[PDB]
Formats: structure tokens, sequence, C-alpha cells
């Protein structure tokens, strides 16, 4: 019934900047629900004709676009959302 | 109500319809929106 | 050659590309490339199935035509099957130019060795 | 249900029908007559759940070119400098259909115009402007007859071609304004033939650069050489490249023009370079 | 590149005849074009480099900017037809003092200028087809007073039709050239 | 942190005129627009409701919309009318006729693009935008239809801001319009989806305020609209003056709304007292708290004794200690414990602001979230069902073009809202 | 650096009269000719437009030409008319008959020698001569025919100076004269060869300026001629007063004209605003720039949204910052980037002058070179082709003596001008 209206993304800064600030490259995998202190939220607007399929395609494009990415969120017009995470960290696909 | 260089005079204009309060309003507004503290062509005025 | 529910015609080529053609003027609307010569197109309520000459079966979705692979089989006389010494969860088979390693519990496969134009005859584990 | 073939770039093109309305008929003329507000559910229910991860999806509609918000992604409409234009009616068609012309086509592998009267006695004032007016045609047998007759008249003309120059400017200009590349190529080839066919003709055409050369500027950059890099083109025999033709025509005009053709050509086309000094 | 090759007699790197004439050349073309066309005067295929801006459109050799030709022959010979327009070319050489120097020739230069990195000179072309014989050793000795070792870059700019570029170890007469190098009208 | 106001229809434009009089008085703005105030404290937050014009002048961040200009011409001719920007008046050429479908579908869609253009021009000019504030009646025609249309469009365009509404709702005893149940039901259906927080007022409750508390002999709509302007300007007071414990519209919403459908609130304002009585009682925090919870001082017909408070908020203006505020709110929660929902450990938020309204030593405004609001919706749904079974006056709405399924959906959704309130009223820990 | 003005025909003489009123007011010259100004800056460049007579008096370097003296007697009777030198009024004894060929060939060659004698007497008196300035309409008879004749003669005698024209052109909706297409086509043919810069104004655009922006109830030709006198006096302002970034007619031509035929420009003037609105918005550089680029305020019928800007120029008068000018012109170029021709990296030139027009704190005049001018020439060519194919009124012109081939030449030249504009609009970098 409802249709997607936006998709949210959580990313880490580039690898060189993360090394410059002094945070370890590894030890990012954990069982806790908390996130890294340098992870930033950003959001984007989908077009009117967008559906679940092309929204998921855009999420996959963001996943393969750049390093430093494990969180996703697709927001519907009814206020609900579902999250996408990597089963294995620092490993795409 | 203005001289050639574009400034709003000092004293009341003869047979002016506006009152003193709006005259003071215009003066303070114009002093607020000036870009320099004085006219760079004062010396060329005659009377 | 299989017709979709809407009326358009599906095609399958020897190069491995699958396209969708319009019923009005026969122009390409969507396209996917898969491995192996396509021999067989199926219809499922949520998508399509494509079968290839190299015994690969793909599942594609009619929404925007993305392909995924769920089948791996040999296509010629299987010559030999062996087990490792002391291990039974996996076994290796040889057939034509291919050597494959399967998982005995789940019938999956994660390894492949290919030398094109040749035939493998006997395999053994160290 | 019904099918519609692409029908483009083929023997039956509706594109050639829109231009040159006079074409399409047989050897003779035309035949004698007789031959509300429906409910669509609750689309959004986001009230009471405002958050910072939301942002606007509508963002008004469209954009004005010079408003405060900006033009957005709007673009102005194209003028259509290269759009094909309708072909004006020609006097050659009327004079050929009526039956006043003394030429007929002699078939063969190399087509040649058979002349029923000696060319040197013709009144070029009546005939030469008529033939140049037929270059604009795009239907057989008018194209070959008109252009080959133009070449034949120019080649065998002699000293009588020179006084005809003022009467030839209007057909030359009207042929170039049609924005059909093949008509442009034919006109350019005939112009190259005309320049050298006689003497004191190049000096006569200097005052008329104001009417001819404006169309040269538009098409000097169009090229058919779509081959990548070092690949050769095997259709060079046809001479269907507009840019090379216009460049060599400009150079020939400069060489045969006389003392001060360069300044006029430079005033017409800006990116020109002199070929003499 | 040519450091380990045999270098004697004639060494040619360009030729209009062939499957890939521009194999070891790179093209930087804007507001212009490059193509191979048949020539009217000599009735054979030639390359054409024509553009509205002289500086922007050119072809370089070798393709990788970090590579050097490494050719030790003293002379450079070109086969260029003038089109009554602008034309320029560059050669970069190396001397026994270890300094990379440039030699630029253009047909619209007014005065010769000598600088520690560049020596710009005028160049005039005759009507029709021309062969240009270039003496790198003499020019280097006359400009910088320093011996010549090798060339390591060749450039060509619009506009000009080209058939063959080759190096030679000395000047040769008309009859001493092999048939494939001599042009015929 | 600036708010943009929208005034729609006759009721909205009339209440708005009194609101902008009260706000202009508090910040010392002459009806010519000249600042004439008497403390710098007034100027330093003037931006919250006023935009700054170039010379000596201030302009108010408000959009006026109506379908026939009669009300607008009366307010523009009024004593403060000149302050409003001429370009901000948007009007049509024929009235809404008090019909929701006409106001929503025919002239609504005709004007709405020009209204959205004005709202966007005003919003994009702000350096940081706070929520919108809208005043309209739910029983009318252009108020209900165009107000809810505009609310839906702004929620599409600004989903991250706050949406706040003040709304007039039909009295339980006497109707002002014959077709009120349809317009009210459709508007409440639209609001419960679109709105973040909505306040509801009965004119009958204001009449009881006037007669019992102020004992006015001859009240006029100016008095009712002054009471409303007092509470509306009071809720935002902490936004625009310093204080010991700051508060904000978003923080109010976060503390008041437990679940997103439960966003309908009651309002009250305390230092109401008749000209004869003031000699008998000095101002103090206990007196304000006692008036604050007295149902005589509440602006809705439903009474708290039949429901329970999920949450409440009190905003205090004046120079006072935090100890008395905190202990009064504790004592009221402890003494009346059966009327407070037991699975929330503390239902009242307090806030304190230093600067009272002129001529009062202290003031408080009260906002309350109480389940007794379900009886009002039940009454409206009953009257709707009575009218719909007989298709009462239905041809007007059907002739404009509405599907009946809209009416059955809106009735079903409101009925589910009353059921949801009833379930949470009688919920238990178990 | 002094300019000589020529006013031809009825339109030209009336616009000239209003222009010389505006200029004499700006330099503080009494209509008796006595200097009564209040700053030395007024006196120090008076030579640019005035010649010095012995006593108090100053005389303006202008020639008035017309074929019937009715207009001259009206201008001599006007409020500033006395200032003009009596010997400078040149008139014949029979009218132009609204016919271009008559105006060009029969009375033109009869009168032109006395006009050339006066123009030479005025020109040879200058110590250094700057360009000529000519005002005329293109739709009339003596204005078009004798104006273009005189322009051609002056271009023969002074080819190295500047020739500048202001020209009135037929409205797209209503004609004032039946034979307008012939006179317009022949005049544009003369101008594109002879002129250096030509400005075009539609009376319809001035009516829409007056009605929409100034809200005048009953505008008159005095208002239209004031708008024209404002732009005309603005173009020359940097010649005759100090400033932070001087500019000159030749610098305008060099920056505006990419190729010599593309010299026809549209005009606008910014601080137009009604007495009621003026209280709500102070003058500032963002406001002037926003009004300046709004097509509502531009004086041609073609709209910028159908074309692209090759170049534009803005001349600012007043004491103002350069930073605001530079950043606004950059911001406007960046936000609307598709409407600016891409093979020029920055299309707008700015200039700043210290001395505003009297009674305004600041002003800007805008000159724009836009391809949408092609629509006007195409429309005129269409109406010309409709009339000429049918020989609609040609016998009058042929009876004066014109060959029919002139009409086909003028049509062809205008059609080529349209083609050149269309080609440069759709050009690309490749
Ligand atoms: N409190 C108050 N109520 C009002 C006022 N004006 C109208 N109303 C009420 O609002 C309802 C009429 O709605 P109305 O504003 O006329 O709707 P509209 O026609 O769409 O603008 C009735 O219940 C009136 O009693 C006012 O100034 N104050
Ligand atoms: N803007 C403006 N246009 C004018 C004025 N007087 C006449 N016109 C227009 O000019 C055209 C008439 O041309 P006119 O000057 O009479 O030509 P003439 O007879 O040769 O002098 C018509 O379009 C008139 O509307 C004027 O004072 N101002």
């Amino acid at each position: 019934l409802s249709q997607p209206v936006s998709y949210s993304l959580l990313v880490l800064p580039p690898k060189k900047e993360l090394r410059k600030k002094g945070y370890n490259m590894t030890d990012i995998n954990t069982t806790s629900t908390r996130v890294h202190p340098l992870a930033r939220w950003q959001t984007h607007v989908l077009k009117h004709g967008a559906t679940y399929r092309d929204a998921l395609d855009a999420v996959e494009e963001a996943n393969t676009k750049h390093w430093g990415f494990l969180k996703a969120r697709i927001q519907f017009s009814c206020g609900s959302f579902e999250s996408f995470v990597r089963t294995n960290p620092n490993d795409p696909s | 109500l203005r001289n050639s260089h574009g400034y709003v005079h000092k004293q009341r204009a003869l047979d002016s319809d506006i009152d003193l309060q709006t005259w003071r309003r215009m003066r303070i507004i114009e002093k607020r929106i000036d870009v320099d503290k004085a006219d760079p062509h004062r010396h060329k005025l005659n009377h | 050659m299989v017709l979709d529910p809407s009326g358009d015609v599906l095609v399958g080529s020897g190069s491995g590309e699958v396209a969708l053609l319009s019923k009005i003027n026969l122009t390409i609307l969507k396209t996917v490339t898969v491995q192996g010569s396509v021999t067989g197109i199926c219809t499922v309520p949520h998508g399509f199935l494509v079968g290839t000459m190299s015994s690969n079966v793909y599942l594609v979705e009619g929404g925007n035509f993305r392909a995924e692979l769920r089948l791996t089989c040999h296509s010629d006389t299987i010559n030999d099957v062996v087990f490792p010494e002391g291990l039974s969860a996996l076994f290796a088979t040889c057939c034509g130019p291919d050597i494959r390693v399967w998982n005995a519990a789940s019938s999956a496969e994660l390894l492949r060795i290919e030398i094109a134009g040749l035939t493998c005859n006997c395999i053994q584990f160290s | 249900y019904e099918i519609q073939p692409i029908l483009k770039g083929t023997k039956r093109d509706p594109a050639t029908r829109k231009y040159n309305r006079a074409a399409g008929k047989g050897p003779f003329g035309a035949f004698p007559p007789g031959y509300r507000f429906a409910y669509k559910g609750t689309v959004q229910r986001t009230g009471g759940t405002t958050t910072s991860l939301y942002k606007g999806r509508q963002q008004h509609e469209s954009a004005v070119a010079f408003t405060t918000n900006g033009a957005g992604d709007s673009k102005p409409p194209k003028a259509g400098a290269f759009k094909r234009r309708l072909i004006p009616p020609t006097e050659f068609r009327r004079y050929y259909d009526r039956g006043d012309l003394p030429l007929s086509v002699a078939h063969g592998n190399r087509p040649t115009i058979d002349w029923k009267v000696d060319v040197e006695r013709l009144d070029y004032h009546h005939y030469l402007p008529i033939f140049f007016d037929g270059i604009r045609e795009t239907e057989e047998p008018y194209m070959f007859l008109a252009r080959q007759g133009c070449l034949d008249l120019l080649k065998r003309g002699g000293p009588k071609i020179l006084p005809t120059i003022p009467q030839l400017i209007i057909p030359i200009k009207t042929a170039l304004n049609t924005r059909h590349p093949e008509i442009i190529c034919a006109t350019l080839r005939i112009l190259q033939q005309l320049i050298v066919s006689g003497d004191l003709i190049g000096e006569a055409l200097v005052p008329y650069y104001r009417q001819i050369l404006p169309m040269f500027n538009l098409f000097k950059s169009r090229h058919k050489n779509r081959a990548r890099g070092d690949a050769i083109d095997f259709g060079q025999r046809k001479r269907d490249d507009v840019g090379d033709l216009v460049i060599e025509t400009l150079q020939l005009l400069e060489v045969h023009g006389g003392d001060d053709a360069y300044i006029n050509i430079k005033y017409m086309v800006p990116t020109y370079e002199s070929c003499i000094f | 590149m040519f450091h380990n090759s045999y270098q004697s007699g004639f060494l040619s790197i360009l030729y209009s005849i062939g499957s890939r004439p521009l194999q070891i050349w790179d093209t930087k073309v804007r507001n212009g074009h490059v193509k191979r066309i048949t020539d009217e005067d000599i009735q054979s295929s030639v390359l054409e480099v024509v553009g509205n801006n002289v500086s922007t459109c050119y072809i370089t050799c070798p393709v990788d900017p970090k590579k050097t030709l490494g050719i030790k022959l003293p002379f450079l010979v070109m086969i260029i037809k003038n089109l009554k327009r602008y034309f320029s070319f560059e050669v970069t050489i190396l001397d026994d003092k270890g300094i990379r120097r440039r030699f630029r020739a253009s047909n619209y230069q007014t005065t010769t200028r000598v600088k520690p990195f560049t020596c710009t000179m005028p160049m005039r072309l005759d009507e029709g087809w021309n062969q240009i014989q270039f003496n790198l050793a003499d020019f280097t000795r006359r400009a910088y007073g320093t011996n010549y070792l090798e060339t390591l870059r060749v450039q060509l700019h619009a506009n000009c039709r080209v058939r063959r570029l080759y190096f030679s170890d000395r000047l040769y007469s008309e009859e001493e050239l092999p048939p494939e190098f001599k042009l015929f009208l | 942190r600036e708010i943009v106001c929208v005034q729609a229809g006759q009721c909205g434009n009339q209440i708005g005129s009194k609101f902008w009089e009260v706000i202009s008085d508090e910040h010392g703005v002459d009806p010519t627009g000249t600042y004439q105030g008497d403390s710098d404290l007034q100027l330093e937050r003037i931006n919250v409701y006023f935009d700054e014009a170039t010379g000596g002048r201030y302009v108010p961040r408000s959009v006026l919309i109506d379908l026939e200009p009669g009300t607008m011409d009366s307010v523009r001719a009024g004593p403060y009318g000149q302050i409003f920007r001429p370009d901000n008046f948007i009007f049509g050429q024929s009235g809404a006729g008090n019909n929701w479908a006409k106001g929503h579908y025919t002239e609504g869609a005709e004007l709405i693009d020009s209204v959205l253009d004005v709202c966007c021009k005003e919003a994009e000019s702000c350096d940081c935008l706070q929520g919108f504030q809208i005043c309209h009646s739910l029983g009318g025609g252009t108020g209900s239809g165009m107000g809810t249309l505009l609310i839906s469009k702004l929620r599409e365009q600004y989903p991250d801001r706050i949406m706040m509404t003040f709304s007039i709702i039909p009295s339980p005893k006497v109707s002002d319009t014959v077709v009120e149940p349809y317009n009210t039901t459709l508007s409440v259906h639209q609001l419960v989806e679109n709105s973040d927080e909505s306040m509801c007022i009965d004119n009958e409750a204001l009449y009881d305020i006037c007669f019992r508390t102020l004992k006015l002999t001859t009240p006029t709509f100016g008095d009712l609209n002054h009471l409303v302007s007092a509470v509306v300007s009071g809720v935002t007071c902490c936004l625009r003056f310093p204080g010991q414990l700051n508060s904000d519209l978003r923080k109010l919403a976060v503390n008041l709304v437990p679940f997103p459908r439960l966003h309908f609130f009651m309002m009250g304002f305390a230092p109401l007292t008749s000209r004869g009585s003031q000699q008998y009682r000095g101002l103090s925090v206990p007196e304000l708290t006692q008036q604050m919870f007295d149902a005589k001082n509440m602006m809705q017909a439903a009474d708290p004794r039949h429901g329970r408070y999920l949450t409440a908020s009190a905003l205090f203006r004046g120079r006072m200690s935090t100890k008395e505020v905190d202990e009064q709110m504790l004592n009221v929660q402890n003494k009346n414990s059966s009327y407070f929902i037991e699975w929330i450990p503390n239902n009242i938020k307090s806030s304190v602001c230093d600067i009272p309204p002129k001529g009062l030593k202290m003031a408080v405004t009260f906002i309350g979230n109480n389940t007794c609001i379900q009886e009002m919706f039940r009454r409206v749904g009953e009257q709707f069902t009575l009218m719909f079974r007989r298709k009462a006056f239905l041809h007007w709405y059907t002739g404009e073009g509405m599907d009946e399924m809209e009416f059955t959906e809106a009735e079903s959704n409101m009925n589910d809202l009353v059921s949801e309130y009833q379930q949470y009223q009688d919920a238990t820990i178990e």
C-alpha cells in the first residue's frame, strides 16, 4: 500500500582521514548496538515514481560506491522503515 | 529634499508635508545605510 | 522464444544475452547478460528462469531485470569422484575441463578450476 | 493488437513527403476526381513522528527562469538552426511539365543528357537562371536533369555567362537556405564549376558575398567522418562531406576573387585565414 | 623505449600506410579532428591534423608521458604539405651536460628567442609538398654551445598533412634514398 | 528561532487580528510599524514573530487566506491592519459556502499553489525555521477544507519541522452550522494523520469562562479572541525571553505525546479573575496551580474527572523559585493520584520564564493531554452516523464529487481513535 | 568629450524635449539658461552637452528636423523650449505623407543640405568630438527615411566616431500605422549597415511598465518619454560625473558586441515602484538586481526565457559597495546558468558612478544583448511578406521612384540577420 519516500545512509569518513584522527582501522565489528563515534547520518530524496525495487538498487549502489559503509535505512510514507546491514563487516556483496 | 550628491539635508524643508518624526526617521535610516563616514565630495558644494 | 503475460516476446541468444522485445515494432526494452548459451525460458509468478548450455540456471526478476544464479551442474560424462583423507564433508569431481568441489551436507559448491579445451581424467588428494 | 513497423530509413519514408509537397505524383498530373475525485486511501500518516532524518520531497513544482529560487534544471527551447525547411516551388518543374525544355535523358551506366539543339545558340538569359532554379529539387528525374544541364551549360557557355551573374544570386541563395545537406553539396559543386568557367567571373561575385556566404558559416563544422582516428573512409568518391567542400569553395573564391575578396570573406565568416598573403 | 634497439641508417616512426599508423602516438584533440584521407596530388593515403586552435590539437609520441624515445640519430626528416595556415612542431633533446631542452618552430614567429629551457625560431614552408631536414646537433651547438646526445619527445600541431617521419644519420641525395622513402608526384 | 503563522477563514482572521495586537503590544511595536518599546530585552528577540524591513519598519510573518475578501477587508480596515504586508493577502472570488468538498476540491486547488508560493517565499527567507502555527475552525468551509489542504501540502514539503494547530470545534449544546458533523469528521480524519499537536476550543467553554470567572455583563468576540491570543502567545513565551529553565515547542511535543495518534490537548490560562474579586486574593504559585487545574478554567466541554491525564505541561512566567513550582506539581500529582495514568512515574513538565505579561505579576499557561477528549469525538461520530444513515444533506457533497468511501473511512478511523483512547484509559500493568 | 544630438520627426522631437528637460534639471540649468546649481561637479562637465554663450546663458548642441513645423511650434512652446537656438530648427513646407520613399528621396534630398550644414557647424566647433546621438521612430515617414539618410551621410563624413540611435519599433499587438512593415524593414536594413549601437523600445512595454509597476490610472506620453529620457540619460552618466569604475560608450560597445551585426539591444531601468509600496521596501543592491532582471520590467516584447544572453551590462549610480555588485552578478549567473551563452565565461560587465539621478538614492540601467530579439525581426518579416506578395500598397513607393528590388534586398538582409542570431543561439563548445 505505502510507497518509499526517502532512504537514509550511515557512513564513515575516508580511510586516510580516519587514520589521521587516530582511530584504528580494524576492531569495527562488535555485537553491541552502538556505532562508531565518527559515523554520520545523511539522507536523500526519491522521485515520485520510485518503488521498493529502485530504492533497493540505489542502496546497493551506495554500498558498492565507497568504503566505510555498514548501515542502511529505507523510509516509507507510512512512517515505517527497515534496515540493511552487512552480514560480514568490511566485506561487500 | 535632497542635494545633488544624494544626501537628505539637515533642516526642515520649506512647505514640507511630512512631520518632524518621519524626518528624523529618514535621517537615521540614511545614516545607517551609508557606506562611508562622510561625503568624499564635500569641498565642491557651494551656497 | 517465450511470451510474457503482457504480450511482449522474450529472446535468448548464443552469446548469453537475454533481451525483451516489444510486440508492436520489435525494439529492445530490457537486457541482461548471463554466462552460457541460453536454451530454455520459464515463467514464474514473481520472475523468470533461464537455463544455459553449461548447466547453469538463473532466476531473474521482471521488475528491472537483475539476474542471480542458483544451480551448478556438470554437463558431460563425470569421470571420477574422490574424498580427502580423514575428511568427509566435501568431495571433488572431474568432468571435461572442470574440477569442482562440493559440500556433501548441503549439495553446494565453492571451488572451480577450468583449463579450456582439455579433458580431466583422474583426480586424487595429497 | 495491430503492429507498426519502424518504417524509417527505408523505401517508404513519410519524412520525404512533408518536404517538397509538389512531389509524389506520376508522369502525368493528378487523376480526375472519383478515382471524479475518487478516494485513494491514506497516503501519509507521518504526524506525531517528526524527526531530523526527514526532508522535503515535493519542493514546489517547476522553476521560473529569473525568479529568486532559480531556474533549476530548466533549459530554453532550441531555435533549430539545423532543422530542415520546406522546399519552395521551382520554375524548372513548371517549364519541364509544360514542355518548353529542349533536353531529354539518355539512359545508360553513365547517364548523359541528350540535347536536341546546339547549346551555343541558346539564349542563356532565359535558360541559365531556370536551370540553377532546379538545383533545389529532390525527386527524379528533376535532380539529374537540372544539375547535369547546369554543368553542361557552364562548360560549353563561353563569354555569354558573365552578364547572367546578377540573375543567378536568388536561386543560389534559395538553394542554400533549405538546410538539406545534399542540396548544399550539389550547390557547392556547381559553384566550384561556375567559378572557373570563363574569365572575370570571380571579380563579379565579390559584391554578392553578403547573400551567399551566410549559409557557409553554419555548415563549415559539420562532418560525416564518424570513423575513429586513423580509419579510412571508402565513400570519398561520393564527395558528401560538407565541411571539406565549403572550405575548398572558400579558398577557390579567395583565389579567383581578385584584389579585395579576403576582407569580404573575413567579414562574413569570422574564423577564416588568408590563402594568399 | 628504443634504447635497446638497433639504430643505424633510417629509423622511422610514422607511416600513413598500415593497419594502425597511430599505434605509438597519443592524440589530444579539441575543436578539431584527425583522420586519414586520400590526397589528390600524390594519390595515396595521408593523415590530416586540422583544428581551429593551433595549441590545443596535437599528437604526441610516445603515448606515456613518462617514457622517452631514446633515439641517437642526429637528423630528423619530415614530409609535410602546407595548407596555407598555421603550423608548429616541437622536439625535446638531451645534451651531454644532462639538461632537457626544447626546440620549437612556428611559421608565425617574428624573432628568435633563446632561453635556458626553450629556443623558439621561425620556419617558412614552400608551396606544395615539402621535406624538412632538421639538424639537431648543429642547432644545439649554435644555441647552447653543448653537444647533442639523443632526442626524447616529438610533437606535431595543426594544421598539416603528414606521410612519414624518420630519423637519419646523415644527409642523403635524391637517388641514394631507398624507393619507399622517396616521394613521387 | 522564528515561527510562521497562517490564518484561514473568518474565525482564523479574526483571532489572528487580536493575536497580532497582543504580540505587537508586548514588543512595543506601534501600529505604524515603528519600535516604541521601553527595554532592549524587547528588541533582542523581535525576530521570532517579526521579519525586519529596511527602514523604520517591521513586517509580520503571516499568510492570510480566505475565499471571499469581506473579513480581510474588515481586518485591513482595522486599527492594526496596516502592519500586514499587502502581498500576503490571498483571496478568491466566491465563498466556500461552509461546504468541505467545495473548499477542498474546487477553489482550494485553484488558490493552493499561490498560497504555497507565499509560504515558501516566507519559509526560505528564515535563517532557521521553527514549526508552523495555524488557526482555523473545523466547523466551517474554507477554514476546514483549505486549512487541511495546506497542512497536507506543508507536511509533504516540510516533514522535519513541527506542525501545530489551534482549532475551533462544535459545542455539545448548540450548533452554529447545520452540517458541522461532516466537516468536523473529515477535518479530524485529515488532522490526526497530518498534525503533530492540536489544541481544541469550544465557544461554549469560553462563554462559561466569561460568565462564571470574569462576570462580564456584555462580552464580545474580542474578549474570547483575547483569551485565545493570551494562551497562544503564552505557550511560545519561553522561546523568546530568558529564563531559569528553558523550553521549546519540540521539547513540549516530545514530553506530551506518548504515541503519535494521541496528540489532542486541552488548554487553560490561570490569572483570570473578576474586577470585584481581585481585592480578595494575592498572587502566589499555589493560587495559580489551583486555578490551573480547576475545570472552570479549562477551554473544553469534556471534564477531567471522567478520564486520566497521560501528560501535562505548565509554563510559568514571572520571578519565582523553582522549589514551589516543583513541589506544587508533586503535591497535585500525589493528592489526585487516581486521575493520573499509573504506568508513567511523573506526568507534569514545568518551565519557568522571567518576564511576565505587562500588568500581571505572574502568569501560567496549562496544556493537558487527557483521555476524556474521547467523549467529544464519540458525540460527533454519533451525530455523523445519525446524519449518514438518512443521507442527510448528502447531495451537496456528492455533487461536488466526493466518494462515499471517504465518509466511511473517516468515520471508521475516528471510531478507532475513540476505541484506542478507551483501551489506554482502562489499561493495567498486569 | 562632447556629444551632438539629432531629433527627427514627431516622436524624435517629443522625446528630445523631455530628454533636454531631464538633462537641464540634472545640471541645474534654469529654462532661461542661467546656472542655478548647487555643486561644482555640475559645472565641470557641462561642455559635454552644452556650448557656452557669452553671458549667463548656455545652449544645447542639438538639431531639430521635421517636414511640417507643427511639432516644432509645440516644442518651442514647451517649458524648456526657449533654451534651443532659433537657427537650429530646420523644417520644410510639405509633409512626409507617412511614406519612407517620399521622406528619403523627394523632401530628404531637398532639405538634407541645410541639416548637414547645421550638423557640420556644430561638429566642427567641438575641440574633440565624441559620438553622435540620434532619436527617431522606425514606423514613421520622415523619421525613418530622413533619419537613415542623415545617418548615412554622417557615417560618410565621420566614419571613425560613434553613431548611436534610440529607436521606436512597432508593437506586436496593435499598429499605429498601416504601412509599418515596409518602413521598419527598410530602416532596419539601413541601421544594420550604418549603426554602431541601436536600442529598441516598444510602446506596449512602456504601457505595461506604467500599469503594472507604477499603477498609473491614466498614463500619458509624457510618462513614456520620461522613462526613455531616464535610460538615455543613464547611458551617458559615466561620461560626465566621477565614479569608482569609469565607463564609456566605446567600452560598452567593445564589451557588448561580439560581432558587428549583432548590435541591437534591449533596455530596462530598475527603481520603478509605486508610492504605496515604497514604504515597505528600502532600496538595496539585491532588490535592484532582482527587479533589474525581472522580465516584467524590460522594455521589449521578446521575453528572455525564449533566448540566451550573449552579454549584458549594468551601470550603477550612487555610493555603494563593489563586493555586493560582484557577488550578486556572480550569483545570478550561477543560478540561471543555462540561459547564458557558455562559450563566454562571464557575460556581465558592471560599472559604478557616484552621482545618482536627482531624488533617488540609487539607480541602475541595464543593457542586454539577447537572441530573443530574433522573434521581433521574424514577425516583421512575416507581415512584410504577407503585404509584398500581394503588392498591397506598393504603387505609392514605386511612384516616388523606388525599384521593387530594394524591398527584396531589405527582406533578405533581415532574414539573414535572423539566421545569424539563430545560429549563435544554438552554438556549442564541441
Ligand atoms: N471563538 C470564535 N469563534 C468564531 C469566530 N468567528 C466565527 N467563529 C465560529 O466558527 C464557526 C464558523 O466557521 P467560519 O469561520 O465561518 O468558517 P468559514 O466559513 O470556512 O470561514 C462557528 O462555530 C462560529 O461560531 C471568532 O471570532 N471567534
Ligand atoms: N514612445 C513614444 N512614441 C511615440 C511618441 N509620439 C509618437 N510615437 C509613436 O511613433 C509612431 C508614429 O511615428 P511619427 O513620430 O508620427 O512618425 P513621423 O510622422 O515621421 O514623425 C507611432 O507608433 C506612435 O505611437 C512619443 O512621444 N513617445
